[PDB]
RNA sequence: GCUAAACCUAGCCCCAAACCCACUCCACCUUACUACCAGACAACCUUAGCCAAACCAUUUACCCAAAUAAAGUAUAGGCGAUAGAAAUUGAAACCUGGCGCAAUAGAUAUAGUACCGCAAGGGAAAGAUGAAAAAUUAUAACCAAGCAUAAUAUAGCAAGGACUAACCCCUAUACCUUCUGCAUAAUGAAUUAACUAGAAAUAACUUUGCAAGGAGAGCCAAAGCUAAGACCCCCGAAACCAGACGAGCUACCUAAGAACAGCUAAAAGAGCACACCCGUCUAUGUAGCAAAAUAGUGGGAAGAUUUAUAGGUAGAGGCGACAAACCUACCGAGCCUGGUGAUAGCUGGUUGUCCAAGAUAGAAUCUUAGUUCAACUUUAAAUUUGCCCACAGAACCCUCUAAAUCCCCUU
RNA sequence: CUGAACUCCUCACACCCAAUUGGACCAAUCUAUCACCCUAUAGAAGAACUAAUGUUAGUAUAAGUAACAUGAAAACAUUCUC
RNA sequence: CUCUUACUUUUAACCAGUGAAAUUGACCUGCCCGUGAAGAGGCGGGCAUAACACAGCAAGACGAGAAGACCCUAUGGAGCUUU
């Protein structure tokens, strides 16, 4: 509920969209599963859709490490220091590209 | 069971810096398995919080409950434990920075009632636990005056907003 | 094969941790607190609708209180600014009286002026033209 | 009904079925009118001859009866000259 | 499942020791009424719905479909290049290692499954290396089943075993329905 | 004990969690942390701003005094 | 409370054992095997069970029928009342009829 | 399962009962529709179809006598002496397109099936089998495997 | 009508006779 | 911060295999565990009943020694419920295993012990360091309710919308069950942890295999057949029956004992009156001192008296100066165990998330607290009209010359 | 003029009936095979509790309430009161 | 009893020690009128309203206790009697 849980008033960082525009996404990074079954979205957004969206977002440094883990996610951290994990698991490759999209637009 | 308030008189804390403030001596002492219930402990116990030790002595030895004679050892030894070895110079110059009482291990016994039936009594024992800070007393906190009253008010007349608007 | 529930402790934090804020026994006992974290739920489902009845009614009081300062009635303001084809809804005007009330007397002005000009209309047997304020701005 | 005998673990046969009711092979049963034997005096010829008729029944006493009795007597029979051989098999039936 | 039979059991409410009497009369006490001490209800009480031990699970697919089966996972292994036919299984030595270097030379995956004629003609080479093996499993051909080859990565068949699995496969393919069981006596059967 | 292994991990974790709460650990550096590269957040700090930076120039702008002296006592501690 | 505070030792399972490495082997004796034997002829377990599945009426029926002579004194009267019961309950009790 | 009653309990009177109604199953008088159903000879129908088109096929041969123990050893009849069974009867359908000469032995053969037989040369002979004789005839294997 | 009496029940001595 | 929390073993379950077990000395059927004296006493004998038939009265499955099949067939039966063969048929059979439990589980079991009962009998609870305790200032911590650190400020199912702001403002009649309808002053619930409740045939549907054949002898078959998936709860009576155990309380009886001061009369089922026995009346007590008592006042107190000890009568019974008394605190007929998981159309309860369709004339019934068939509702499927309705049409007898209905193309 | 969850407006849409019925998903557990900071595809079943005057255990509430106890002095010898 | 009063003991209240039981959905637990499953601390309209102990009282919480013993129902029992 809102008595529940904290609030804020809408706002923006270092009043963006004012001079200029600055994505506030700073970092992504992934963790896929050479051999995980629920890594399998995971790694097909590596293979084809990871290198496109670099292209898109020069601003974006994105990290892809491939270990073992049995749930992928994805982090991303943004410039005012807030940090904000998201889980892929078992995710299509168009869920983890709205997903990763999602994440890039927010401030 | 917990044992945590023994652990706490353990803590070596690292050496002061030359232009660090002097750090008030800690102590925790407790005594386990009073023969006491820890509702009538917790008077006695909220009687001598924030006392000096001289005062809490005082007070505990002209006090009629058993609990009182309980206590006031407690801090004899507790009092003559921070000198001999947590290093303070004054033994007066401590003050009851915490005290409480704590449920402990209760044995069950029964009741004889009328008409064949029966309750369960519980010999209760409690906890006593006290913690000594070197120095003087902190001064008890001035009652509200007119003058904190009113320039609160005014603040909060001065807070606020135009709700639901832009 | 006999299966017990293992993360139990999970299913009742999810209800307790929405149970918090609550006072009494119904903040930690979860059979008293289901009951209210349900509750707790229902009615701020239910308060969405009270939440854009309320604003509308609070945009009322206000918009005749500034009203009332121009010798004005809230149906005469509303009514006659419809007739000027001003679609000025209630959350702007509430606005535009606290913030603006250079413009909100001109709206006042304006509505009274309209108001004004229906009183003539009626009075006159209609061989006269329509009030410069009157005049409809016609669409196609 | 017995679903599971005590001695052989299977479904039973209600007898007082079978010696009242004829199951043709298409699914339907064969019976008797009620009364076509008590007090033929008082009863018109007419009445007489409906007593005397072989009737069907309906999808509720059919299916009942399939219920209170086992699948030996639903396979299919040769006996040998039958008289209501003819009357296994439905012709020109829709829907 | 077809030979899996399950020993777990768990006494009733009429197998729990004790319970006969009631604990206490029907009305008066002011406490819930009850029958007996081993109710599913009680601490100690007997199990309402448990396992009712032994219990099998005991079924057969038509014979036609279970030697279908083998003619889909032998076709899915040549599909994918997991299958590999030999003229015969001796080796050099008995060495395991040499088997090990072996497939790992020819990129035949952790796990090889190899199949003989006859488990009594099995070449003594073979047998010592697969004994000391565990991802190598040596298994006669009357052995060959859906699992096994499903379970392995690869599969080795010698050329004797193509043909005894053609004979004993298509022979389901154009066999009448049978009149009594195949083990006894038929005018063409075995062979 | 309840068989399983899968609500004990989890439980294992929101311990975790609350141990961190309760001493929460002082601040490091975000170059100390995992999934750090210095020349590709150097470049992307252009690109954010849209602006066309000079590497060399850029590199050298943190680069400060302190640094530069901290970094030369290391090597005389090391004896490098 | 009923949550343990500590992870329990890791779950090693050699999955190429002897057992499971030759598990399903023979499963098609009879279809490889000139139909000499049957494979319900491999299960192994209670005399009662091989090659036979039923409920729990069926099994107790069965069990009293076949070992019901060898059974001991207080097992068979356990088993005798079970038939009973299930008797009643399969036979007079349930939502179909 | 419902709300209270017999339903929810489970205990439902048994199945036919009416709730105290005299049920149908028991109000409609007793005929002799099944009675004597167990000693009723039953005789498998064979077709000349049927027939004609075993031999078409080559699973009954025609050159040499035609019995029951060929009729089931090609697959033609199936058998069930446990069933009441007396064996097979001839019947008259497909007596139009039947043309092979055979000399078949059956148990029944109506009036045209043995006209339809004779007709192209062949000879149809009527054997009685009682039930021990036709399970033997039927599967010899397994009777010459009792020793007896 | 007749009489309703109930006998108390005793429970077992053994839950208050534990000692430390 | 306490109280606590957490644990992995003890062992157990179901099968296979295999046919177990008794005695150092001494004691032990009399009052068992008692060194040493006249016995002649000696075993056999249909189970009943709950329950089902919706009552109940005939009747109602209960291993009887080969898996399957014949077959739920012959047959039996208030020919109802239900019971149920045989001839014949003829297979496999390598103990050392586990999609069994892990301290409220698995045996009741650490134990038939503690404890309870005169007896038969009933019947528990629990443990947790480490390689080392001859390392005990050791093994950190965080987790239920309950508390403490830290009582409280107008107003109200205690929350929601919110808000600069905890409250103040506005809105809001807890939950489950049961009902025509419950904030209901109807039911259940102090609270926490753990435990505790949907078992299956008949067909049908869905998805494979094969196909006039299917199926690993039996069976089915006018597209069938084989295989799989998928539907059927928990607690509770008062009772009935069988076999044991009980007259150390009480009812009465048997053998052999004991008690009854003083006074009057001296004869006493006589009077006054202790011990003693009983329990009239009142108060107190009502979870009490007491599962029937205390205080006072009373009845009897040499008799049909009271009372100690041992014995007898036992539940289809005993015993009874009949109160339907009394028979081990609860006797319109004891208690324990077993049948027994008795039965209950009656009450209560019935456990994860989400969506959808969904309120229904009657008939019969020892039946109206329930069921079965219709009706209504649900799902799947087939193919063709369904609803709304234009004229024309549907009764005379009769006081309401009714609102309407039925039929019905078009639309 | 005020006034609904009616209707319109921006966006979205399977997302408000008892009994009952249909359907889409799923926690934890075990097993096959993967996986390897806790998962996947399937096969299985003692498979999920805000309620039964539910069972057992812990602890509250009533409540520090009801209730319970030791004749007096003294040298602890002794004496005194009843 | 008119018509009660005084004193003593016990209880009582306070201090110290020990420490039950029924009960308990959650309670932040007012009054009037009206309403409503027909008798409201909780709903509607008004009125009243800083907080919190202790001792009394018994009008209410349809107060606690005992799955009403009265009544009816059950194709539920039982004792007794009988042409
Ligand atoms: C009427 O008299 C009824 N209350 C019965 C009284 S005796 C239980
Ligand atoms: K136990
Ligand atoms: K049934
Ligand atoms: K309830
Ligand atoms: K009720
Ligand atoms: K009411
Ligand atoms: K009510
Ligand atoms: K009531
Ligand atoms: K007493
Ligand atoms: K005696
Ligand atoms: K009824
Ligand atoms: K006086
Ligand atoms: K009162
Ligand atoms: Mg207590
Ligand atoms: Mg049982
Ligand atoms: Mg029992
Ligand atoms: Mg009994
Ligand atoms: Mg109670
Ligand atoms: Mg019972
Ligand atoms: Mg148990
Ligand atoms: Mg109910
Ligand atoms: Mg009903
Ligand atoms: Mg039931
Ligand atoms: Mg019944
Ligand atoms: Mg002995
Ligand atoms: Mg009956
Ligand atoms: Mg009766
Ligand atoms: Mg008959
Ligand atoms: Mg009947
Ligand atoms: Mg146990
Ligand atoms: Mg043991
Ligand atoms: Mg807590
Ligand atoms: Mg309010
Ligand atoms: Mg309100
Ligand atoms: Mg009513
Ligand atoms: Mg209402
Ligand atoms: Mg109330
Ligand atoms: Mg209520
Ligand atoms: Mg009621
Ligand atoms: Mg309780
Ligand atoms: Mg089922
Ligand atoms: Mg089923
Ligand atoms: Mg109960
Ligand atoms: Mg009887
Ligand atoms: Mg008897
Ligand atoms: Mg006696
Ligand atoms: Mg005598
Ligand atoms: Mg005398
Ligand atoms: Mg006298
Ligand atoms: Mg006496
Ligand atoms: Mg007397
Ligand atoms: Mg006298
Ligand atoms: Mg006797
Ligand atoms: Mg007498
Ligand atoms: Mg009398
Ligand atoms: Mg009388
Ligand atoms: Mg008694
Ligand atoms: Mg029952
Ligand atoms: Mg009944
Ligand atoms: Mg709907
Ligand atoms: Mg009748
Ligand atoms: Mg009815
Ligand atoms: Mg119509
Ligand atoms: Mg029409
Ligand atoms: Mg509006
Ligand atoms: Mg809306
Ligand atoms: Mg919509
Ligand atoms: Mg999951
Ligand atoms: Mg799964
Ligand atoms: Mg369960
Ligand atoms: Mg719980
Ligand atoms: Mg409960
Ligand atoms: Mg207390
Ligand atoms: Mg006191
Ligand atoms: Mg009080
Ligand atoms: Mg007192
Ligand atoms: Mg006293
Ligand atoms: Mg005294
Ligand atoms: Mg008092
Ligand atoms: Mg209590
Ligand atoms: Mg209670
Ligand atoms: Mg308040
Ligand atoms: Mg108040
Ligand atoms: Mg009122
Ligand atoms: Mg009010
Ligand atoms: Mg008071
Ligand atoms: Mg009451
Ligand atoms: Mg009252
Ligand atoms: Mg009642
Ligand atoms: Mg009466
Ligand atoms: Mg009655
Ligand atoms: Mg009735
Ligand atoms: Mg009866």
């Amino acid at each position: 509920t809102a008595r529940g849980t904290p609030s804020r008033f809408l706002a923006s960082v270092l009043h963006n969209g004012l001079g200029r525009y600055v994505q506030q996404l700073q970092r992504l990074s992934f963790s896929v599963s050479r051999d995980g079954a629920s890594s399998r979205g995971a790694r097909e957004f590596v293979e084809r859709e990871v290198i496109d969206f670099a292209r898109r977002n020069p601003g974006v440094v994105i990290y892809v490490n491939s270990r073992p883990c049995c749930v992928p996610r994805v982090v991303a951290e943004y410039l005012n220091g807030a940090v904000r994990e998201e889980s892929i698991h078992c995710k299509s490759v168009e869920e983890i590209s709205t997903l990763v999209q999602k994440l890039a637009d927010q401030s | 069971i917990s044992r945590k308030w023994e652990k706490k008189n353990k803590i070596v804390y690292p050496p002061q810096l030359p232009g660090e403030p002097r750090r008030p001596a800690e102590i925790y002492h407790c005594r386990r398995q009073i023969k006491y219930s820890k509702d009538k402990m917790w008077y006695l116990a909220k009687l001598i919080r924030g006392m000096s030790i001289d005062q809490a002595l005082a007070q505990l030895e002209f006090n009629d409950k058993k609990g009182a004679k309980i206590i006031k050892e407690v801090l004899l030894e507790a009092q003559d434990m921070a000198v001999r070895d947590h290093n303070v110079e004054f033994r007066s110059n401590l003050y009851i920075a915490e005290s409480t009482s704590g449920r402990g291990q209760c044995l069950k016994r029964i009741r004889y009632h009328g008409r064949g039936r029966f309750g369960i009594m519980e010999k209760v024992y409690c906890h006593y636990f006290v913690k000594l800070v070197e120095g003087p007393p902190p001064p008890p906190e001035p009652p509200k005056t007119a003058v904190a009253h009113a320039k609160e008010y005014i603040q909060q007349l001065r807070s606020r907003t135009i709700v639901h608007t832009l | 094969l006999r299966n017990r529930v293992t993360d139990r402790y999970f299913r009742i934090q999810e209800v307790l941790k929405h149970a918090r804020h609550f006072r009494g026994r119904k903040n930690r006992c979860y059979r008293l607190a289901v009951r209210t974290v349900i509750r707790a739920f229902v009615k701020c489902t239910k308060a969405r609708y009270l939440k854009k009845k309320n604003m509308r009614t609070l945009w009322i009081n206000r918009i005749t209180a500034a009203s009332q300062e121009h010798g004005l009635k809230y149906p005469a303001l509303i009514g006659n600014l419809v007739k000027c084809q001003v679609e000025l809804n209630r959350k702007v005007l509430a606005d535009l009286a606290i913030y603006e009330p250079k413009t909100f007397k001109s709206l006042a002005a304006l509505a009274s002026r309209r108001r004004h000009e229906g009183f003539a209309a009626a009075l006159g047997d209609g061989k006269e033209p329509e009030g410069i304020f009157s005049r409809v701005v016609q669409y196609h | 009904l017995t679903y599971f005998s005590a001695r052989k673990g299977k479904r039973k046969t209600v007898k007082a079925v079978i010696d009242r009711f004829l199951r043709l092979h298409c699914g339907l049963w064969v019976r008797r009118k009620a009364g076509y034997k008590k007090k033929l005096w008082k009863k018109t010829p007419a009445r007489k001859k409906r007593l005397r008729e072989f009737v069907f029944c309906n999808k509720t006493q059919s299916k009942l009866l399939d219920k209170m009795t086992t699948s030996f007597w639903k396979r299919r029979n040769w006996y040998v000259d039958d008289p209501y051989q003819k009357y296994h098999d439905r012709t020109n039936l829709k829907v | 499942n077809f030979k899996r039979i399950s020993y777990a059991k768990t006494k009733t409410r009429a197998e729990v020791r004790g319970g006969g009497r009631k604990p206490w009369p029907q009305k008066g006490t002011g406490r819930a009424r009850h029958g007996s001490i081993r109710s599913p209800l009680w601490r100690g009480g007997g199990v309402a719905h448990g396992p009712r031990g032994p219990t099998s699970y005991y079924y057969m697919l038509p014979m036609k479909v279970r030697a279908l089966g083998l003619k889909v996972a032998l076709t899915v292994k040549l599909a994918q290049d997991d299958l590999h036919i030999m003229d015969s299984l001796e080796l050099p030595t008995g060495d395991p290692q040499y088997l090990t270097e072996l497939a790992h030379y020819r990129r035949w995956g952790d796990s090889v499954l190899l199949v003989d004629l006859t488990h009594e003609e099995m070449p003594q080479s073979i047998v010592e290396a697969t004994s000391r093996l565990k991802t190598f499993n040596l298994i006669p051909a009357v052995g060959l089943n859906v699992h096994s080859m499903l379970k392995h990565q690869t599969l080795v068949l010698t050329l004797p075993t193509v043909a005894f699995l053609e004979d004993k496969l298509l022979w389901q393919d154009s066999r009448y329905r049978p009149l009594y069981p195949f083990s006894l006596p038929y005018s063409d059967f075995p062979r | 004990v309840k068989k399983g292994f899968r609500a004990a991990f989890r439980f294992q974790k929101e311990l975790e969690r609350q141990r961190l709460l309760r001493c929460p650990p002082p601040p490091v550096r975000r170059s100390e942390k995992p999934n750090w590269d210095y020349h590709a957040e150097i470049q992307a700090f252009g690109h954010r701003l849209q602006e066309n930076f000079s590497l060399d120039l850029l590199k050298t702008a943190f680069v400060n005094s302190c640094y530069i002296k901290s970094e030369e006592a290391k090597r005389q501690q090391l004896g490098i | 409370i009923g949550i343990r505070l500590t992870l329990p030792p890791p779950k090693v399972v050699d999955r190429w054992n002897e057992k499971r490495a030759m598990f399903g082997v023979y499963d098609n004796i009879g279809i490889l095997g000139n139909f000499e034997k049957h494979p319900k002829e491999l299960i192994r377990g209670p005399i009662w069970l091989r090659g036979w599945k039923g409920n729990e009426l069926q099994r107790c029926i069965r069990k009293r029928k076949m070992v019901g002579s060898r059974m001991f004194a207080d097992d068979l009267h356990n088993l005798n009342k079970r038939i009973r019961y299930l008797y009643k309950h399969f036979n007079r009790h349930g939502k179909f009829r | 399962r419902g709300h209270k009653g017999e339903r929810q309990r489970g205990t439902r009177p048994r199945l036919g009962f009416e709730g105290g109604q005299t049920p149908f199953y028991i109000r409609i008088p007793k005929y002799g529709f099944n009675e004597g159903h167990s000693f009723r000879r039953q005789y498998k129908p064979l077709s000349l179809n049927r027939l004609q088109y075993l031999i078409d096929l080559g699973r009954v041969d025609p050159s040499q006598p035609i019995d029951l123990t060929q009729l089931v050893n090609g697959r033609g009849v199936t058998i069930q002496p446990l069933k009441r069974d007396y064996g097979v009867q001839l019947v008259e359908e497909g007596a139009d397109t039947f043309t092979a000469k055979v000399n078949i032995e059956v148990q029944l053969a109506s009036e045209l099936a043995i006209a339809a037989i004779e007709k192209n040369g062949g000879v149809v002979t009527t054997a009685f089998y009682d039930p021990r004789s036709l399970d033997i005839v039927c599967k010899p294997v397994p009777f010459f495997l009792r020793g007896q | 009508t007749k009489k309703r009496f109930t006998p108390p029940i005793y429970q077992p001595k053994f839950k208050t006779e534990k000692e430390f």
